[PDB]
Formats: C-alpha cells, structure tokens, sequence
C-alpha cells in the first residue's frame, strides 16, 4: 500500500457524447470519468500513467485534475482539548 | 568433446563447493568459539 | 652519455631523445621519407627509431666491429 | 530489572519502515 | 518400397545429424 | 554538443595559459543515538523532514508537477478506450478499485513462484492445470508448472504441489518484483463453489525471467535375453544399431540396481546391443537408461474480468482435468502395470 | 507504443535508460543525409554487447540502417567477451556499462579488447580514478576495472576486465550542497612501447603549472613494457583532483598524437584539469552525465546535487531532456544563498526503481 | 539465450 | 526429530510386468544381494 | 463489441487446451518409454542427455603432442633421466 | 550473555546463505544472516530444518534463541508466529 498509488471511486459518469452513441451504435468505445480521494504513494500529475482496474483491464490516465475535497475535515473545514461540533460532522 | 567439457565443469564446480563450505565452517567455529570460550570464563571467573 | 637527443631544428625546442644505446651513438641518419631515424653505435648495434613516437623498430648488431658511419640509398629504405 | 528492561527494550524494535 | 523409406528416413536422419554437429 | 564525444569541449592552449598564468580565482575551493534502531529511524525522518521543506518553498503548481497529486487529494481521472459493457453492467454494490501499475507490472513473461497447496484445500494440485491467481491489483488465470530443484542440480518438473510444503513453480503472465506474494484460487463462481474451501495454493513470486528451462525425466527401457555372467545382450530397447551408437558407454542399471553399461550394437537384429554389468542379471530383470526432456511453459492469458459481465459472479474460464472429463464422460486414465500389488517372497534355496 | 527520437544524438544514452526503465525505445532519422547511412560498426557492436547482458531484448535495424527499435529486456549479465571494433577503444563500451552494472541477475566479468584510449573517447583511468570514484559514494561499494594490458591507437589492442563486485536495489539518496574542498592533486602517467622520459616530460610538463599552488602533487610514472604494453607506441596523461573529505574527484584526460611535445601535453593535463576545477561545483562536466542518471533510478525521495553555472550549457539541456520522455522526471533547480558564487542546486527524485532482477 | 538480434541491413 | 509421519510414508514396490509374467518374479536390491553373497561363498570354496 | 471479440478468440482456446488434456500424452512426456512405444529412431530425432560410466579415451590432438614433446625438450636439456643405474 | 542480558533478540534477515547448497538438510542449508536491531551488528542463526527455512524470507522480522560450530543463534520465531507453528501446519505468517 506504500509503495503504489490507489484508488477508491467515489462515484462514477459517463463522459461519452450521447450523438457517437447513436451514429456508430451503443458498441462504440466510451469515455469515463472517475472521481475519488487518492491513497498511497502520490499519482503522478502528467497524464498517461499506466493504471489497474480491478474486473476490466489496464488503461492509460487520459486526463486528471484535483477538485475541493467534498468531504472537508472538521479541522480542514474550520481553517478555511475541544470535542466535535455536530455542526462539523459530515456525510457525503 | 561435450563429456570433456561437462566433466570438468563438475570438477570445478564440486571443487569450489568444498571450498566454500569448508572456508565458512572454519570461519564460524574460530571466531565464535572464542566468543564462547570467552563468556564461559567469564562465568568462572563469577 | 649514450642518449641521442632530438632538437626541432625550426622551432629549436627539445623533440625526444634516443635511450638504451649501451655506448654511444657513432653515426646518426634519417630516412628519405623522414618518418625514421637510423643510428649506429660503438656498441656495433643499430637502432632505428620512427620520428612520430621516437621508438626503435629494431636493434641490429650488424658489424662485429663498432659501426662509424652509415649511408642510404637515396629515396629509399635501405 | 535489568533483564526485563532489555526484555522490555528488545520487543519495542521492529523493522525500519517508511509511511 | 519400403526399403526406399527407411533410406529416405535414414538420410533424413544424416541431414538432421549434420544439423547438431 | 553531444556526449559520443566523451572528452568534452575546452578553449585553446594559449587563452588558457594566460587565463590561469596564476592559481587565483580557485583558492576558496583548495584548502549519537542508543540503538541501531533509532538510528534507521532518524535517516527515514530527516529525508521525511527534508522532503516536506523544498515542497513548502516550492510553488503549488510547482509542487503538483513534481509530487504529483498528493494522497488524500480529491481528484477526476478521465479514461478512453473503456469497454464497452462495463457502463452498462455497473453495479454500485460492486466496488471499483484503481492501481498504478510499476515498470515490471506492464512487462508479460514467465513468472517463479515457491507455491504450495493451500493446507486446508482438499486435494493436491496438478501440473498444467487453470488456477486463478491474484497478483499485485490483477487477479487472473494461467497454467502453471510445478518443479523441483533434485538437490539443486536441476529443474525437474514436478505432477502435483506436495502434499504439506512448498515447491518451485512456473508460469506465465504480468511480472511484478520479487517477494510479491500471491494467493490461489481454482472456482470463482457461485455456482460450482461447493463446500470446499475455495483457496487453493499461497505462495511468494521468486524471479523473473523470459523463459525456463524445465526438463521432465525418461526412461528408456531393456529386457535381457541372452545372458554371459556380466556380459548380457539386451532387445528392443532401441529400433535401430543407429540409435544403440548414439548411447554407447551410456550408464544403465537393472530394477535390481545391477549397473551396467552399452558396450556396442549388435548388427543382427536391429536395436540389439551388448551390455556388461557388475554382476550377472537375470532374466526376469528389466534394465534401464535414464534420460531426460525438456518441458515448456504454455503461454496461456485470460484475465479474471467479472465486473464486464452481468452476474459478475459468475465468470468461468479453463476447466479442470477432472471437470472435463466428468462432462465428456471420461474416466480418469489408468494402466494395469503401474498399479502396485501386494508381494510375498518365498525363501530361495540354492543347490 | 514507441517513443520516437530523431538522429543517433546520444545513442548510447537512449538505450540504457531504455533498458534501465524497460520502456521500449524507437530512435529514427540516423545520418539520412550522409553518405554513408545508417549505424556504424562500433555503435552495432555496442548494440550487439547489450544483447550479451540484457536477457529476452529484441533488436531490429531498418534495411537502411536509419532506424533502430528497441525493447528492453531484464538485466542479466554474466562472464562474456566482447571485441571492441578499431574505430572506438574499449572506454566508449565500459562507460556505458558502468550505467547499468550494478543491478543485475548475476555479476558483471566482461573482457573488453581493442584499442584503449583515444582523443574523444575515456581512457581507462577516466573510469578508475575519475569516474568509478563517483560509484563508492552512490552506494556501489566495491567495483573495479583491472587492466590487463594496454593498446594504443592506430593498432590497438588492449584488454581490460571489468567486475562490479558490488549489486545494489537502487542508487542511494544523494546529498551534496556544498562545494567540496580538494585536498590533493594525483594522477597517472602512461606509455607503451616509448622510453620513460617521456612519462618523465609528461610529469614535469604537468609539474611546471600547478606548483604555483600550495598542494602535495604525487603523478604516477607507469610504464608498460614487454608483450603487455601493445601493439601500438603511444602515451597519454590523467590528473585527478581528489577530496578526502566527502570522497569527491574531478579529472582530466588526453592523449598524445605524432609530433607532440611532450611538456607540451604534461602542461595540458595540468592545466586542463585545472580549467575543469573553475566550472565544476561538486562534480565535474565528465560525471555530471554519471550522476543525475541514477539519482533519477533512485528511491522515491529528493536529493540536492550542487552545479556550476558553467556545468548547464547544451550538454546539461538535451541530457536532460532525454530523461524527461523515459521517465517524466524533470530536474527542478533553485539558486543556492550564497553570493560569493552562483552556484545552482538540481533537485530530482528517484522514480522508485528497484533491482527486480536480482536473486532474493 | 532469449532474443534475437533481427538485422535487416543491406 | 522435525520429521513428520508424512514423509515416513511407505513407497510401495512395483511387480514383473503382465506382458514379462512368463520370466518370473521381477527381483529387487534385497533379491540380488542375496544370489550375490552364495555366488561368492561359491567362488570362494572353488578358489580354495 | 471488442470484449467480446475478446472472449471469442479465448473460447476458442479453451478447447483445444481442453482436448489436449484428454489427449494422449507423446511418448517423450508418458515417463517409461518403450522403443515400440515410440517411433523408431525417434531419439535419432532428439537430444537426450545421458550419463556415461567410464572415462572418455583421450584423443592425441596436436596441442596435446605439442605440450608433451616440450617438456620432453625440457627434461633432456636438464639432463633430468628417470633411468636405471648400476647399483 | 549473549543477548547482554535479554533471553531473545530479535534481527533483520538478510540473506540465506546455504540456498545453493546441494545437500538436502545439510548443517549449512539452515544457517541465515541476520542484523541483531538494538545495534545492527550482522549475526548468523540456525533455522530448524530446510523445511522452515521456506518460510524466512528476506526483510522479515526474526526474533532469536541462543542454541557448523560458531552459529550459537537459532530462529524461534518469525513475522508475528512461531516457526515451530508454521512447520506444524498450525498457523500462517502474516504479511
């Protein structure tokens, strides 16, 4: 687990125009989008990195980008002895 | 011509083998010998 | 002293010198081409040193006598 | 006390790890 | 005829012999 | 300008004779931790401490481009050449789990692995037989090989995993860096899941190489028939006086453990040779030449893919040897004279 | 697929990081307008001994020879002979060896024939005392190059054995902001074939620069003779600038052609190392292409390496560049506080590579 | 001894 | 005494072949030793 | 869809591994080996490593004469006779 | 005493050394390099039979008893369980 980057998804989409799925037929090859927080050694920022997913097979990172944590901390949230506020708590 | 080479590679080989294992038993009853004659003394010196 | 030094006769300046003549050299000579330098000495053996390294390609003892003085054809190795 | 110091001491090392 | 194959079978073997050495 | 030339690029003898005509410019460069433990511990640290220092001086965005994108980071990923099914068939129970993939990840060869029966699996392992491993973040089946080293002299392809320890084992597919260990399993689906323990083999990847060398043993078998005290002549063991001169003075030996020798081929019959023993042997005995074949590792890739499919619970690939022969109605091949029988010796007495 | 490059621009450089990353390699576009087109014998020769130490690569040379594809294998190695062709001497093979001799499946024992040294090319001395030093501190404990016997050009000739007794996971993590402090001045003299003066005129030569200096200098006066001292007469000259410090080298080399004068090349060395001490900062220019190739193979941490201004010219730039397509590791500089000099300070991280083909 | 050196050159 | 009850299992003796049954029994180390040793008491009485 | 064209080309493979494990097994592969089991001359056809029982007779090569005539030069320029002497 | 008072110690395995031997269970096939933690000192240790040395591997932790005459270590106890519990079958090794 320290020595590779992994990778929960969080949610998942569907990217692929709604037009290429009618032109050629729902057979044509899709694009996806994957959303998640990040685990392990850091995932390198340029894309093409080779990648594992886990049931489908080896592909290449087309494109990556950070987003603001959806989940923010209760230390995190606030910064932007003492117990939790209920208000800090979140579900997401 | 390939039973000469074999066999004297096995020669070689068998050669270095007792070497190796004859260098290291040596090696490990000399220097941790004295060790262990030397806590024993020790203990009758105690 | 049994060493056979080189001096650029242009620049004046010390080229390389000849070592390992057991006695000295009697008689000095470069060849046609210049790329060789022939030597005969009181020791009776001649050496012949190439200019680009200063080294002898053989020692030859040719005379049982010591060899004074030594000639070449002219535009040729002999 | 000494032995259980170096019996206590000893079982705190462990592998030099990285996280 | 069949003496003929085991001669062809045999010189196979020959050119295959030649192959190892 | 280019570093075939190792010698690099310098300016001239006089520029750099008066350059240096004096030695100035130069002058400046001219003239406890209680255990060891802690001392591991503290080179960790400091480069941990180091590390986080230039990425604080570094900028954000000159931060991202060299650390990457940081654990703990919220972040899209977009891929392209996705299947095709595996939108259709998403089930959000079914958790979906992305690995990055080192060098040696990406490279396909032969792969050794000191493998042994899971111990609470019921029956022993088979050579050339499907067996679901589970890799690094890939989980996939091959056809691997099971070998011993025969007192570390060579290769030898061994039938089945050892009852109750480990053996070396080969086999193809995605390499991964040694002491990656590794699990076993030879049913995945729900289906044919049982009541067995499902775990077949565990076991630590040992190397990595493009090819193996295993070998499988032979016996090439004699029967006696004319028989001089320790010269005796011996038939069918070959078809042909060709074939006897290719083993001439090869060591053989008797079931009785005679050793013996092929001294030359008789010309009448063919395959006929003489050979000379250290004893006499009789005619009931069967002599032997051992000898041995190469094996090869079948370079067999299906990977495990459930999450394309609708069960997702259900993939099946390579069937067992048994499965097989269970639905083509074959029974498990036997011979007569391997089977073992009892035996009682009677006392022998001599004239 | 491929990553494509263009000319045979550092080609030895594109292969070795090719098969230390085990990304496959395509280089095209080699001399298309030459005469002559297509790779020569040499860099065939050295395409041919990575085939010897690499286990499972396939090679291919287009019909024209402009083209190469290059797919690495795992590093193997082994006890072989290689004959190294009369256009290169034997120091253009074993620099590039020296790249990836320390993270194989068994040890590296390779004899090395033909000429020795050459006016562009290292000598061996360059790789003893000059670029091997570099290896005891990246971690490769022990690792030699014993000479045998020495060929000078044209005939050549020599023999030279290199063993790397030392395989290591990776390079450690390397730490060097300081300008290191040279204690002493050394170096060898060699000849064949010629009488000792000369190695005489080549120290005395050498002697006459650098006794302005306050230093203890010790040139070594090597001379081979007898059947070991080649089929060839030449001679050549290497001084080193050695720290016992932190065990830091610099060196310069260069050999001595038909008509030379002698205290003519011993000033050279002389001065010529000492030119190369001005524009090294903790190494020099002939290791900078030594050192930030394995910090770039090293473990997942950052390392400081101090450069000169001088270090970073064209050489620094595609050097670096080459790296970046192999690895995507690029080499962050950040000027150092001190404003005697303008030194810099080159950050750049392992990629986490490991000897993955060693015997565990 | 696994790959081959595949020299297509004239 | 690491050794297990498995690996002191017995290794069972194969007998003459079906197609050899009109040769005999098919001898094994403890048969040949035991026509080895009378044949050298035999040779021995002879050599005296 | 290409996944399945995937699964096509592996369930091809499927049965022939599969009838290869019923098959009979070549004769190289079934341990004890018969000549009449096997085709005739077959080792002719391939490599088999064996052992052998005696010492392979030397062979009077040249280097061997060489090397052996030299020091025959050696022992008599010595004068170094392994001979009989009046006793 | 040979631990400096501790009756076990624990080390870092580095490299078996009897791998390449040919002898099964030969005296060297269960000998081991090992770095003593508490002062990194490099010592050899005694496995109980090549058996369980399958299961040492390198980087695991081993603790060590006091006992190819010298090797005065033998490996009781390996990556959280007892060797003697792995050579019965009684446990598995945790990674």
């Amino acid at each position: 687990r320290n020595e590779h980057p992994y990778m929960l998804a969080d949610r998942f989409t569907d990217l692929t125009h709604p037009e290429l799925i009618e032109t050629q037929g729902l057979q044509i090859d899709r694009k996806v989008a994957i959303y998640g927080y990040l685990h392990g050694t850091p995932l390198p920022s340029a894309p093409g990195t080779r990648v594992h997913i886990a049931g489908v097979g080896d592909f290449s990172v087309a494109q990556i980008e950070k987003l603001p944590d959806p989940c923010p901390t209760p230390f995190y949230q606030q910064k932007l002895r003492k117990r939790l506020d209920d208000k800090d708590k979140l579900i997401y | 011509f390939e039973a000469r080479q074999r066999i004297e590679e096995k020669n070689k080989e068998s050669s270095d083998y007792h070497a190796k294992m004859a260098h290291i038993v040596n090696t490990i009853n000399t220097e941790e010998g004295a060790e262990k004659n030397k806590y024993e003394r020790e203990r009758k010196l105690r | 002293d049994n060493t056979v030094k080189v001096f650029f006769l242009d620049s004046m300046k010390f080229y390389l010198s000849l070592y390992g003549h057991k006695l000295p050299v009697l008689s000095i000579d470069i060849s046609f081409d210049s790329k060789m330098i022939i030597t005969s000495s009181a020791d009776k053996n001649i050496k012949i040193w190439g200019l680009d390294f200063g080294d002898c390609h053989k020692s030859l003892f040719a005379h049982q006598d010591s060899i004074m003085n030594v000639k070449f054809l002219p535009q040729s190795h002999n | 006390t000494m032995q259980r110091s170096s019996d206590v001491n000893e079982r705190k090392l462990h592998v030099p790890m990285v996280d | 005829t069949l003496a003929n194959n085991v001669e062809s079978k045999l010189r196979d073997d020959l050119e295959r012999l030649k192959k190892i050495r | 300008v280019d570093l075939e030339k190792f010698v690099p690029y310098f300016d001239t003898f006089e520029k750099l004779a008066k350059k240096w005509k004096s030695v100035d410019a130069i002058k400046e460069r001219f003239l406890e931790y209680d255990t060891w433990y802690e001392l591991q511990k503290a080179k960790i640290s400091k480069q941990l401490e180091i590390n986080n220092i230039e990425y604080q001086e570094m900028t954000p965005e000159q931060r991202q481009r060299i650390e990457g994108f940081k654990a703990g980071s919220y972040v899209r990923i977009v891929f392209e050449k996705v299947p095709m099914e595996f939108v259709k068939n998403f089930n959000p129970k079914f958790p979906i789990v992305m690995g990055g993939l080192l060098p040696t990840e990406i490279k396909f060869g032969i792969v050794k692995a000191r493998l042994r029966r899971h111990r609470w699996h019921k029956k022993i392992l088979k050579t050339n037989d499907p067996l679901v491993l589970s890799l690094g973040w890939r989980r996939f089946q091959t056809l691997p090989i099971y070998t011993t080293t025969d007192s570390r002299t060579r290769t030898r392809m061994l039938k089945y995993t050892p009852e109750h320890t480990y053996c070396n084992a080969a086999f193809y597919g995605p390499l991964c860096s040694p002491n990656t260990p590794f699990c076993g399993v030879q049913i995945v689906a729900n289906s044919d899941t049982g009541n067995g323990f499902r775990i077949a083999a565990t076991g630590i990847v040992e190397e990595i190489d493009v090819n193996i060398e295993i070998v499988k043993k032979l016996k090439l078998v004699g029967f006696p028939y004319k028989i001089f005290k320790n010269t005796a002549f011996i038939k069918d063991m070959f078809s042909s006086a060709m074939e006897v001169a290719r083993f001439e003075g090869a060591q053989i030996k008797t079931v009785s453990g005679i050793r013996g020798e092929i001294k030359r081929a008789l010309s009448k019959p063919e395959g006929h040779y003489r050979a000379a023993f250290e004893d006499k042997i009789l005619m009931s005995d069967i002599v032997i030449l051992r000898s041995w074949y190469p094996v090869r590792v079948k370079k067999f890739y299906n990977p495990v893919t459930s999450l394309l499919l609708k069960e997702k619970t259900e993939w099946k690939g390579l069937r067992l040897t048994g499965q097989i022969r269970a639905a083509m109605n074959l029974e498990t091949p036997s011979n007569p004279d391997s089977a073992y029988h009892k035996i009682e010796r009677v006392e022998r007495h001599f004239n | 697929k491929y990553t494509t490059f263009q000319g045979s621009q550092n080609f030895r450089l594109r292969i070795v990081l090719a098969t230390l990353s085990g990304k496959p390699i395509k280089i095209e576009k080699i001399r298309s307008g030459d005469l002559n087109p297509g790779l020569k014998d040499y860099e065939v020769s050295f395409l041919r001994l990575i085939e010897s130490v690499t286990n499972g690569s396939v090679i291919e040379i287009s019909y024209t020879g402009t083209t190469v594809i290059y797919r690495p294998g795992i590093i193997v190695g082994g006890a072989s002979t290689h004959i190294c062709p009369s256009s290169k001497p034997v120091g253009y093979f074993v620099e590039p060896m020296l790249y990836l001799a320390p993270f194989s499946k068994k040890k590296f024992s390779i004899l090395f024939k033909g000429i020795t040294a050459s006016h562009n090319d290292a000598g061996i001395e360059a790789i003893k005392w000059g670029l091997m030093p570099v290896m005891e501190k990246f971690g490769v404990r022990e690792c030699a190059l014993h000479t045998l016997k020495r060929g000078s050009p044209p005939l050549g000739g020599g023999e030279v054995h290199l063993v790397v007794d030392s395989l290591i996971a990776q390079p450690i993590t390397m730490h060097e902001i300081d300008r290191p402090i040279i204690s002493s001045i050394t170096g060898v003299a060699y000849s064949t074939r010629v009488s000792p003066s000369l190695v005489n005129r080549m120290i005395d030569g050498a002697k006459k620069v650098l006794k302005n200096l306050q230093c203890e200098v010790n040139i070594t006066a090597d001379v081979w003779r007898g059947e070991n001292s080649g089929k060839s007469p030449g001679w050549g000259i290497t001084l080193v600038a050695q720290s016992k410090q932190k065990g830091w080298s610099y060196f310069a080399e260069d050999i001595g052609d038909a008509g030379s004068i002698p205290e003519e090349l011993g000033e050279k060395v002389a001065c010529q190392l000492l030119e190369e001490i001005s524009k090294s900062a903790a190494v020099g220019r002939n290791q900078l292409p030594l050192a930030i190739v394995y910090m770039v193979i090293g473990k997942e941490d950052i390392g400081r390496l101090r450069i000169n201004k001088e270090q970073i010219d064209e050489r620094f730039i595609i050097l670096l560049r080459d790296i970046k397509k192999i690895f995507n590791t690029e080499v962050f500089l950040k000027p150092v506080d001190e404003a005697d000099n303008e030194d810099m300070i080159a950050t750049i991280k392992g990629i986490g590579f490991t000897n993955t083909s060693k015997k565990i | 001894k696994r790959g081959g050196v595949i020299d297509k050159r004239f | 005494k690491l050794v297990h009850d498995v690996q002191k299992k017995q290794h069972r003796e194969r007998s003459q072949l079906t197609s050899r049954s009109r040769y005999g029994f098919l001898e094994k180390h403890k048969d040949y030793v035991k026509r080895a040793q009378d044949f050298h008491r035999k040779q021995s009485t002879l050599k005296v | 869809s290409s996944f399945e064209k995937q699964q096509i080309e592996i369930r091809k493979q499927i049965e022939q591994l599969e009838n290869e494990a019923v098959a009979e097994k070549k004769w190289s592969l079934k341990g004890e080996v018969k000549a009449k089991d096997r085709p005739e001359d077959a080792l002719l056809t391939e490599e088999l490593e064996f052992d052998r029982t005696a010492k392979p007779v030397p062979v009077i090569t040249s280097e061997v004469t060489e090397s052996l005539e030299d020091m025959i030069r050696r022992r008599i320029q010595d004068s170094n006779f392994d001979d009989l002497q009046r006793r | 005493s040979p631990f400096g008072g501790s009756s076990h110690a624990k080390g870092i395995v580095l490299e078996k050394l009897g791998i390449e031997s040919k002898q099964p269970n030969s005296a060297i096939r269960k000998c081991v390099r090992v770095q003593l933690i508490k002062n990194g000192k490099k010592v050899t240790a005694f496995v109980p039979n090549d058996g369980c040395l399958n299961f040492v591997d390198e980087n695991d932790e081993v603790l060590l008893a006091g006992f190819i005459p010298g090797v005065r270590f033998k490996v009781v106890k390996v990556s959280g369980v007892s060797l003697l519990a792995l050579w019965k079958e009684k446990k598995e090794k945790p990674r």
